[PDB]
């Protein structure tokens, strides 16, 4: 950590009514810092983001979901410490995360958002930051986040004709059903799964 | 390898070609889809006349 | 390796052919260097954590990358004398894809297609991001004024190349190039 | 299949037990490398190379 | 590094299990990229509390092997370094005397 | 044909190999290894390559440094060589794979010192046999005629069927009477 | 970690003519040329020249009058890359190069007395990363620790070598044989009778690798 | 630095000329010069 | 008979099929790079006669290199059946023998011989460029004995009814 | 209207006219358009169980008014006929009408839409997306269906009949 690095803290003074949340470690690189942003105002804070001056040259390099509902600390329980970040996993539905890189500050800054309602409802950034699109139909489709005013909801990654969500922690590694061809039909089909069990 | 030494590589391309089945698609026309490379066929082995081989060979 | 493939799969696309053959000729040896070194011509998996086979690890197989580096120089110019120059690739790539800082800055570009429009971002030179010998060893990155396929291309090319300076520099780390000196005969011992 | 260590009659009579034949089983050779540590096997390549040919 | 005291355990000489394998590597890194003696007094004399008796016999190897002559700057910086080190060593220091005493006489100082 | 040009038949390494080897050797060399034309017999002029090995089917290796190309020097020269696509590369006994295949410079010696162990559970070489009825077969497969067995043994290793009584047997009452088939001994009852 | 630096400046090396390491022909003049072209708006960006020159007007003429392209490549690259020898390794009667460490088709060995190498420690199948090994092992009449079912599954497997590096006896070995192409799927369900075939087959060559193996640490 | 001219790491450095001249180019390029000889000597 | 004309000329066919056997320009997946290796100078499959083609129509074989995807076995099942017949099939890689490392995965076939019938597989992952050589190189033996493998009888004057 | 359902992504009547010399007109509604669907804005958030049955009732009306096209480019007319395809469609929502949340709802929609677009364009195989419209207990149209266990169990209950029929691989 021998570099000059200094706390996004202008997010939290602009935006007055929020409470901050932040840590860096020596696990990421020595520009990287983590936030606790809440969902009703990821889009607001978007915004000032993609048009600040020191945030202008700021690209979203990455975006992803992790289902927290199943987190469990396997190893070392009570070692955790109430500062620790995975203490915000816990009794949590989901948890979208978002990573963005600044070029005039050498900073690398990631969001986390905290999902608690049921239907997974969150604002989405496409409109803001165009690479986002894809990352946030992805994030829909595998995770089943509900991303709100998204300029395109269709499928990506996903099969023709099918409506699933594999990386949530309820779902199996071997699906539900696999494709054959059928002579009768004379065409590819799909129906039950039957596998192996190592 | 087709033939000592690749010798034979064109003749048995040729024939391959002739072996090879063919099927005309359905939603296509079928007098057209056979008639236009038979025309285009005899152009071709028309090309040859207008050929010289010599001062008025 | 990736370079290589890169810059022959788009020559193939545009229409120049023999440059595949040219690239995947290198390739080949790229891929011996990796069987060598860990049995697998392709998806080595080679690296792991906090571990390494130091055992496959050999002198012999410097001295051939080293011998790879000396020829890789005609493949380049091999490709170079019929792409960079040509008046069809030029008119083929150049004012193609032009693209600013902004569509970069928007739309998350990297690496090449970034360079290509001048940001200078190279995470293997920076402060805080470098993650191997690379921020100790003295080589150059390469970006166009120019955000189109004909600065990729040249971009491309010229890495490549500084490939083999760094690899040089890299096999030199590990070098001993001094030796003894008789006191009576100033000669090597 | 046995170690030097062993007594070179063992070794012995386990290499002819499996029928070894390719192997030195000299009583006398196996008692004078019994419990010795060396270096594998080395054989020399001598410059120049070159290619055999028969040339009548 | 916080909250970090980098006096020697033994109270004779640093150990390269007591610093951070990062702090270790980069240094020598660093160390093994020097190419002259201005810069290579510069980076030790700064890194002089993670520097190691290891490392400075493999910044004489260094110098050694690509020949980076011996300079003003070498004299005036490195040897009181080397002297204070080789004061400190001790009987399970020998590998670094011996091979900092070959490599100083290897380049004829 | 011409196994052998012109202008290679004009060299003295045809002569001398004509002379030796003999004429249908000489002219079955080409066949038997279908490679560059300069290279029949090997690259030089002023004579031909020296044998390193034969194998135990018949297959002639040969090593000549002379070859423009550095993965050229070490070649084969197929016993059976019916016609061309016909010998493929699964006919290299293991030996001579590994020395093709440049792993390592020693090869197998017949009647010498060795570089390769000889064991006595050692079986001699095969080609790939796919395609043939002397495949690899996987037990209970519906080609192995012995599937029963196998399929039956699986089954019993998680349960065995009740082996029911079969024919006329002796009745006690409403009862059928049938022997122990336990192999244990009952001890404590005998004695 | 990190180490601290007080000159961020690594200067150029001593140009001076006396000291040590001075290359007196690093420098060509006749290639060196590019201050001449160095400023040149055209190269920075989309701009043009305040004055254009009459050498614009020869260079461009001569790019379009006459193309140069037919004739510069087609000679570069036709007449003069067809003079090297062909770079093609002849298949069938020569073989492509190899090293020990290649990982070929999948083998079970035996101790030089013949008794199998395999001890049923399931390590290999932990291993596998693919699910390819099943094992099942049941105690030997005699009381030796063998396995009675070893299946391989090759059209599952990933020739990554896990298995044999997790092997503590080596007894499975990715020996070197690749050509072992099936016409049916099930003839790719390698068993424990296949596998000691193929380490029956193969030992010679597989020793030979493992001995150089060894020996590499020593 | 490699990067750099006269740097330490760089070992050929002695009696390089000739080796040097057989490398690389010894001419330079008249811009106009072909162009001017390839049509002077098209019209003529 | 015919058979007095029809065996040379099945041995004529046999061979010239052999000779011209163009595979389909059709890679998913790692495999591909594989096959452009074989394709490309070290391993020429030119020696051999084989040179690709873009379209199905003038393909002989149909080289299933790389994984198959549910959302694609429909696009395989209709390339095999637009390939003009006569065809066959080589798998290549663990992917397209068996699922290989997405055996256990939700979105991949199990196989693509589930979709098409596959002549030939070519175990690897990937597969030596050797290997795939080795592969092709037996396809085309046992295509030209597939002509005539003894099938039909001799009668008492040699001659197969 | 920039959409794919906008009355200007009509495929035009003509080459060198919309249907008319006097009028310009085209049909979308019962067919798909002339420009392909770049971007599929997400429903705009519904605050109410009606807002959400509203759009549950739209969508399932594009979806009827688009079966016979959906049938005759996929040559599925035969299995099922129109009618029979709505019914089955309308039984498969029937299934899901339980729902509360006007969030799932609105993404349930989306999901639909997508999936309607992907019959209209042959993104997806006939025999795959068939079964969304297939019978949950009628045998399918263009087949000869069997009756044997109807009369081997008829006025039995579905345990005794699950039970006669099993639930297991007998021979493992
Ligand atoms: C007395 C006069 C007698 C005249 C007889 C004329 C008729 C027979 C001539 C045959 C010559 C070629 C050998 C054919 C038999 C091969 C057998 C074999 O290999 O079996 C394996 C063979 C398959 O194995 P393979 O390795 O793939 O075969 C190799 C190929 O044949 C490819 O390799 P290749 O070797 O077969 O091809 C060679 C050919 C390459 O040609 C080509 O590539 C052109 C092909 C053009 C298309 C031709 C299509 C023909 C289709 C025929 C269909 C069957 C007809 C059957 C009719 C039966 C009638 C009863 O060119 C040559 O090399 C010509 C050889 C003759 C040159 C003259 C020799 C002397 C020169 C020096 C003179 C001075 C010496 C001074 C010495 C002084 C010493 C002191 O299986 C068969 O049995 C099929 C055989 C198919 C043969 C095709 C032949 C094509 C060329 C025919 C014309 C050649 C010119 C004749 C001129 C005659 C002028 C009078
Ligand atoms: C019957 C059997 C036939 C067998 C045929 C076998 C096959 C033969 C293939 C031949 C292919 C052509 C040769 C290619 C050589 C390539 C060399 C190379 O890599 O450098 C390229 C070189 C330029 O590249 P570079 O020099 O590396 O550029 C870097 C420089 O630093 C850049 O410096 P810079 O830009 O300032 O100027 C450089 C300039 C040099 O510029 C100057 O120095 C010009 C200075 C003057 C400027 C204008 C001012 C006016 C000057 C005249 C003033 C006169 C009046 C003075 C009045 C004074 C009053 C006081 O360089 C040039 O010369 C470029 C001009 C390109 C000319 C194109 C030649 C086409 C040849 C086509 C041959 C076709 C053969 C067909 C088959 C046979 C017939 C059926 O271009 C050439 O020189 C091309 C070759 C020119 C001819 C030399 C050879 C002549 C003899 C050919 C014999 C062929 C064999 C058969 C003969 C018949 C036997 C019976
Ligand atoms: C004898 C010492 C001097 C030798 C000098 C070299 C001369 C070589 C001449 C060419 C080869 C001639 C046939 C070799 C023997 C073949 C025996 C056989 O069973 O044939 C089956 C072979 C079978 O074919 P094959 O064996 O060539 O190939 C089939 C096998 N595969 C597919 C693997 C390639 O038949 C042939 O040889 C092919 C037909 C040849 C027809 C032309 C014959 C020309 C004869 C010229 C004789 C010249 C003699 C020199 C002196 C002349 C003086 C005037
Ligand atoms: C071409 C093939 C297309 C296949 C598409 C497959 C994907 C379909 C996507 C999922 C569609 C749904 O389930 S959308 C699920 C919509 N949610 C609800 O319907 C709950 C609220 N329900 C109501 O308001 C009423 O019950 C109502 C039944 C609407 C009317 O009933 P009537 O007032 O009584
Ligand atoms: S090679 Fe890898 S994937 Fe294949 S069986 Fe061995 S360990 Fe398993
Ligand atoms: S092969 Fe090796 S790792 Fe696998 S069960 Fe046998 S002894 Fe254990
Ligand atoms: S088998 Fe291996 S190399 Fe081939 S596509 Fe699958 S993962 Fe890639």
């Amino acid at each position: 950590m021998q570099n000059k690095y200094m706390q996004p803290i202008q997010l939290f003074i602009v935006f007055e009514k929020l409470n901050s949340k932040m840590w860096i470690s020596k696990k990421l690189n020595s520009n990287h810092s983590i936030a606790l942003i809440p969902s009703n105002w990821f889009y607001s804070i978007n915004l000032f983001l993609k048009r600040e001056l020191l945030f202008s040259n700021i690209t979203l390099i990455e975006n992803s979901a992790i289902d927290t509902i199943s987190y469990n600390l396997e190893t070392n329980q009570n070692d955790l410490d109430k500062t620790n970040i995975e203490n915000y996993f816990f009794k949590n539905k989901m948890l979208v995360f978002y990573n963005y890189y600044n070029y005039f500050l050498k900073s690398k800054l990631t969001l986390f958002i905290i999902l608690n309602n049921l239907n997974k409802n969150i604002d989405s950034i496409d409109r803001i930051f165009a690479n986002a699109n894809w990352l946030e139909r992805e994030t829909s489709e595998m995770y089943g986040i509900n991303y709100k005013w998204k300029i395109d909801t269709r499928k990506l990654l996903l099969d023709y004709s099918k409506i699933e969500n594999p990386m949530l922690k309820e779902f199996q590694s071997e699906g539900t059903q696999d494709a054959f061809y059928n002579i009768f039909e004379n065409q590819v089909v799909v129906l039950k799964n039957e596998t192996v069990e190592l | 390898y087709v033939g000592y030494r690749g010798r034979l590589q064109y003749i048995a391309d040729a024939l391959k070609l002739f072996i090879k089945g063919i099927v005309v698609p359905e939603g296509s026309n079928k007098f057209w889809f056979v008639a236009i490379p038979s025309a285009a066929g005899a152009i071709c082995y028309t090309f040859w006349i207008n050929s010289m081989w010599g001062p008025s060979v | 390796l990736n370079h290589l493939l890169a810059v022959a799969c788009h020559a193939l696309d545009v229409g120049s052919m023999s440059s595949v053959f040219w690239a995947f000729e290198e390739r080949e040896k790229l891929m011996e260097f990796y069987e060598r070194v860990c049995g697998a011509r392709m998806h080595a998996a080679f690296y792991r954590p906090n571990e390494v086979n130091l055992n496959a690890v050999s002198s012999f197989l410097m001295e051939d990358i080293l011998e790879f580096s000396r020829n890789f120089f005609t493949t380049l110019n091999e490709m170079h004398n019929v792409l960079t120059y040509n008046k069809i690739w030029k008119q083929r790539l150049i004012n193609i894809g032009t693209y600013s800082f902004q569509t970069c800055l928007d739309y998350g570009l990297t690496g090449v297609m970034a360079r290509s429009c001048g940001l200078k971002r190279d995470l293997r030179l920076s402060k805080t991001e470098t993650y191997a010998n690379y921020y100790y060893l003295n080589f150059r990155s390469y970006t166009g004024q120019h955000g189109d396929c004909y600065d990729r291309f040249l971009i491309r090319m010229n890495e490549m190349c500084e490939s083999l300076n760094i690899v040089n520099q890299s096999i030199n780390k590990i070098s001993k190039f001094n030796n003894i000196v008789s006191i009576n005969t100033k000669k090597n011992i | 299949a046995l170690d030097n260590s062993f007594s070179p009659e063992n070794i012995a009579q386990v290499q002819s037990s499996i029928g070894d034949k390719v192997t030195n089983i000299d009583t006398k050779a196996l008692a004078l490398n019994h419990q010795t540590e060396e270096y594998h096997k080395t054989s020399k390549l001598v410059y120049p190379i070159r290619t055999n040919l028969v040339v009548e | 590094q916080r909250g970090r005291d980098y006096t020697p355990s033994n109270k004779k000489y640093l150990q390269p299990w007591e610093l951070e394998r990062k702090e270790y590597v980069e240094l020598s890194l660093a160390i093994q990229s020097a190419y002259s003696c201005k810069m290579l007094s510069e980076i030790l004399k700064d890194n002089l509390y993670m520097l190691t008796d290891y490392q400075l016999s493999f910044a004489m190897f260094h110098l050694w092997n690509h020949e980076i002559p011996i300079d003003n700057y070498f004299y005036n910086v490195i040897s009181p370094i080397l002297k204070e080190y080789i004061t400190r060593f001790d009987r399970e220091c020998n590998k670094s005397l011996a091979e900092i005493a070959t490599f100083l006489g290897r380049m004829n100082v | 044909l011409w196994s052998w040009t012109i202008n290679q038949m004009l060299t003295p390494k045809f002569w001398v190999h004509l002379r030796r080897e003999g004429f249908i050797k000489t002219w079955t060399r080409g066949h038997k290894a279908s490679r560059h034309a300069h290279y029949v017999g090997g690259n030089r002029t002023d004579g031909y390559t020296k044998q390193v090995g034969e194998d135990e089917f018949g297959n002639r290796y040969y090593e000549d440094f002379d070859v423009d190309h550095k993965n050229q020097r070490r070649w084969v020269e197929f016993s059976d060589y019916f016609m061309q696509m016909w010998s493929n590369g699964d006919k290299v006994p293991v030996g001579w794979h590994g020395w093709l295949s440049h792993q390592y410079d020693d090869f197998p010696t017949r009647t010498g010192n060795s570089a390769f162990v000889k064991h006595h559970y050692l079986k001699q070489h095969t080609a790939n046999l796919s395609n043939t009825p002397l495949n690899h077969v996987p037990q209970g497969a519906p080609q192995n005629l012995n599937r029963m067995r196998f399929i039956t043994a699986q089954r019993d290793r998680s349960r065995a069927p009740w082996q029911s009584p079969k024919g006329e047997g002796v009745f006690q009452g409403k009862k059928l009477i049938v022997a122990s088939n336990s192999p244990f001994i009952d001890d404590m009852s005998i004695r | 970690g990190y180490i601290q630096r007080s000159n961020i400046h690594e200067e150029a090396p001593n140009t001076s003519v006396e000291a040590k390491h001075h290359n007196k022909t690093f420098y060509d003049p006749i290639l060196d040329i590019d201050e001449d072209l160095k400023d040149d708006i055209r190269l920075y960006g989309r701009d043009k020249p305040d004055e254009l020159d009459f050498t614009d007007v020869w260079e461009s003429s001569y790019q379009n009058i006459i193309c140069p392209e037919y004739f510069y490549h087609f000679w570069f690259c036709g007449i003069v890359y067809s003079f090297e020898p062909e770079w093609t390794i002849n298949y069938p009667f020569e073989k492509g190069p190899l090293s020990p460490l290649f990982r070929g088709e999948h083998a079970l060995r035996r101790y030089p007395t013949g008794e199998e190498r395999c001890i049923a420690c399931k390590l290999c199948q932990s291993a596998c990363p693919a699910r390819a090994i099943t094992i099942e092992t049941e105690p030997r009449p005699d009381g030796s620790r063998r396995t009675v079912r070893y299946d391989i599954d090759m059209t599952k497997c990933i020739y990554c070598g896990f298995c044999q590096e997790a092997c503590p006896v080596d007894a499975i070995v990715e020996g070197p044989n690749y050509e072992q192409t099936a016409y049916l799927h099930e003839d790719l369900f390698y068993d424990k009778y296949k596998l000691l075939e193929n380490g029956d087959k193969w030992e010679p060559q597989i020793a030979r690798n493992i001995e150089y193996l060894i020996n590499q640490p020593l | 630095r490699a990067d750099m001219a006269h740097s330490p790491f760089h070992k050929a450095i002695h009696d390089l000329e000739d080796k040097r001249s057989k490398l690389f180019p010894d001419r330079r390029r008249i811009p106009g010069r072909k162009a001017k000889l390839l049509l002077a000597a098209s019209l003529l | 008979r015919v058979d007095y004309i029809v065996t040379p000329i099945n041995a004529v066919v046999s061979w010239a099929r052999q000779g011209s056997f163009w595979p389909l320009t059709f890679g998913l997946a790692c495999c591909a790079v594989e096959m452009m290796h074989a394709t490309v100078s070290r391993y020429d499959f030119d020696r051999f006669g084989v040179i690709f083609r873009a379209t199905p129509r003038q393909a002989d074989l149909i080289l299933v290199a790389g994984t198959l995807t549910n959302k694609m076995a429909p696009g395989l099942r209709r390339l095999y059946e637009q390939t003009l017949d006569p065809k066959w099939v080589l798998s290549m890689g663990s992917c397209a023998n068996g699922g290989g490392y997405y055996h256990y995965s939700y979105s991949v076939v199990r196989g693509c011989n589930r979709i098409i019938p596959v002549d030939i597989y070519v175990p690897g992952c990937p597969p030596t460029a050797e290997a795939l050589m080795f592969g092709v190189l037996q396809l085309q033996k046992s295509l030209y004995r597939q002509i005539n493998e003894g099938e039909k009888k001799y009668n008492k004057k040699d001659l197969t009814y | 209207m920039n959409h794919y359902w906008g009355s200007s992504n009509t495929i035009p009547a003509s080459s060198t006219q919309n249907n008319n010399y006097f009028s310009g007109g085209g049909n979308n509604v019962t067919i798909r358009g002339n420009e392909i669907m770049e971007r599929l804005p997400s429903q705009t958030p519904s605050q109410n169980m009606v807002q959400a049955s509203m759009k549950t009732l739209r969508f399932y009306r594009k979806f009827c008014r688009l079966i016979p096209f959906i049938l005759r480019i996929h040559n599925i007319g035969t299995k099922f006929t129109a009618q029979q395809a709505m019914i089955n469609f309308g039984n498969y929502i029937r299934e899901r009408n339980h729902y509360r949340d006007p969030g799932l709802i609105d993404h349930r929609i989306q999901l639909g839409y997508e999936l309607l677009y992907e019959a209209e364009m042959h993104f997806s195989q006939h025999t795959i997306l068939m079964q969304y419209l297939s019978p949950y207990n009628t045998p399918l149209s263009d087949r000869g269906y069997s009756y044997l266990e109807k009369v081997k169990y008829g006025n039995k209950s579905k345990f005794l009949q699950g039970f006669y029929k099993g639930n297991k691989p007998t021979e493992f």
